[PDB]
């Protein structure tokens, strides 16, 4: 099955994805096909897929720029009906707003039905152009058609993925304790990690004795992102990842705060230090606590 | 150590 | 002996507290007799108190606020010697800097003696009036003389301190674990740790699902009590107390994050909800983690 | 539970 999770998704045939039209939040916005760029944030094409209980495969699609839901017109069951964000919520009852999303025939890609019409989101023609035109339209769970196939590319981690991603880590303390305190993150490009530290002040501030010393920059950076996440995004049902560390040196002598993120692969930690903007793979501390 |  | 602290330094005789004149950083800046605000931060009337290696019983004293020292001009040892706020650092071997603080013969305020010239820090004339001057006098460690008498009342507490009203809270969960940031923090009266809720934007903020949830607030309110540490004050080698706390309920089938700070007589913590600014003795949960 |  789709795990709930946040997605960008990428056509099988052509690189476009699934873009709501200048990420507008008015009920009836076009969603289309659009071009992207790999490792930044697609502010118009980033989809919160939420599992709908007792509804097998079945979920929400919801834009995390506009918070509006991805919705086929009237349901009609018409092949060229539009496909628009429409204004919902997360486990609504509105089969116009429903999806079953289950692995395509070649096992790597699915395709989009919608609940009420059982027909497939479809990239009409193919076309790769900026702005073409998606629409629900007949189809069949079992065949080749690119036209209606999706890599759903997964942006986001679980806490139970961000603790693995820790775990495995060279560098984590014997008497190490991590407290979690959201469900699924977004995790970031570091080039967006760095834009938010950029922009956070921190990289003027000046190291003092106690009164803004390494925990008050690490706690700062998680705020910023936290204040980011925010007032960036309309959805809700996510966190930005950003992670606070302690650590202590081998020597048992010294000790630090510092911040950590993950890779693009989702599968390990990357340390940041919030005093020069340098990411480490390893920043002469063991971590002994962390929050995320 | 203290965090410093 | 005194401890390495923040204090409040009220004359024994009148309700005077040593002010270094509007704050200023200039050398020379005279230190005088002001009157003062219980339960508030008086700005210009704050003093850390280093102790000195291998010195018994002596000090640098630092004006929080300019981040100058408490300077006997010259050392000169006549009495009526100006005592002004004067550049240096806080293990100075400058005599002019370094102060000898004792019980006095009443066994609850201090005499403050210049190390160098051997004489007393003085309330010329024991004025009352706002900007009397205060002087290098002669005196004795064991006389009655008011003019010469000092109340070092402490505005900070140790790590330890701070420890040890968490510990006696009766809201800690079995599991609880804290961790220590820095080792000598001011305390805020509710009045001002209030004042830098209100100017933080966190009275506006929307409580969002992960988004901007609990979490989100009370390390915001963290990273803003940071910030107001470094921006207002010019010392070094203190911080500013405010803790985040990680909570579960009776029934441990919910969890909440919150903010403390402590009581007056530093002997007690107080719960900081920053969705609404309100204080609490009983939050409806217990504490299972908490740094500050 | 969640931190909520
Ligand atoms: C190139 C073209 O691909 C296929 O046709 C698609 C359409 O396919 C879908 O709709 C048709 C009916 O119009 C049929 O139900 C099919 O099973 C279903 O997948 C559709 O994707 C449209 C819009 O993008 O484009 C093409 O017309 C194929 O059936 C054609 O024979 C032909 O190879
Ligand atoms: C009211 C007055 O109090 C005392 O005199 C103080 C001064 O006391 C100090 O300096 C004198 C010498 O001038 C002497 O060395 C004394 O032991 C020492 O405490 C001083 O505090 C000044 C400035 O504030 O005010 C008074 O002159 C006392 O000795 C006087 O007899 C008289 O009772
Ligand atoms: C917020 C906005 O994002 C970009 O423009 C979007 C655009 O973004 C995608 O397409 C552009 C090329 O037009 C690039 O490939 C980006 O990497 C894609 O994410 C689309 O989403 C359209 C249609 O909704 O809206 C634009 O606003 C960027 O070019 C803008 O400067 C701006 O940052
Ligand atoms: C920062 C400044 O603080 C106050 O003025 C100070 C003044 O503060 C003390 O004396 C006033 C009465 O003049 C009150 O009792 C305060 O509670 C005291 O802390 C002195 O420190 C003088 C001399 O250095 O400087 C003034 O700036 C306050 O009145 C101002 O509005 C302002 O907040
Ligand atoms: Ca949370
Ligand atoms: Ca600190
Ligand atoms: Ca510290
Ligand atoms: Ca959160
Ligand atoms: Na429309
Ligand atoms: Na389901
Ligand atoms: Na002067
Ligand atoms: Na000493």
């Amino acid at each position: 099955s789709l795990r709930r999770g946040i997605y960008h998704i990428e056509n099988a045939g052509v690189p476009s994805a699934i873009d709501l039209k200048d990420g507008s939040s008015s009920d009836g916005t076009p969603i289309v096909g659009w071009q992207f760029t790999p490792d930044t944030i697609n502010w118009h094409q980033l989809w919160l897929a939420e599992p709908i209980p007792n509804v097998a495969d079945t979920f929400t699609l919801c834009n995390l720029f506009s918070g509006t839901y991805m919705d086929l017109y009237n349901g009609s069951s018409e092949a060229g009906t539009a496909v628009n964000g429409w204004q919902g919520t997360a486990f609504t009852t509105n089969p116009h707003q429903l999806w079953t999303i289950k692995k395509s025939s070649d096992g790597t890609s699915y395709k989009i039905q919608n609940y009420g019409s059982k027909t497939f989101v479809d990239l009409v023609n193919g076309d790769s152009s900026d702005g073409a035109k998606i629409a629900g339209w007949t189809g069949t769970w079992d065949e080749g058609n690119p036209h209606q196939k999706w890599y759903f590319n997964r942006m986001s981690v679980s806490s139970a993925e961000a603790q693995a991603a820790i775990a495995r880590n060279p560098h984590i303390h014997g008497t190490y304790r991590g407290y979690i305190l959201d469900g699924e993150y977004l995790v970031l490009p570091n080039a967006t990690f760095t834009q938010i530290w950029k922009d956070s002040g921190l990289p003027g501030s000046k190291w003092r004795e106690q009164i803004y010393d390494a925990d008050d920059f690490a706690i700062a950076m998680k705020a910023a992102v936290g204040k980011w996440g925010a007032d960036s995004w309309k959805a809700n049902g996510f966190a930005i990842f950003c992670g606070v560390m302690l650590g202590v040196n081998k020597a048992g002598d010294a000790a630090a705060a510092y911040n950590f993120t993950l890779t693009k692969d989702h599968a390990d930690i990357v340390f940041f230090e919030p005093q020069n903007g340098g990411y480490l793979n390893d920043i002469g501390y063991d971590s002994y606590m962390a929050f995320y | 150590p203290v965090v410093r």
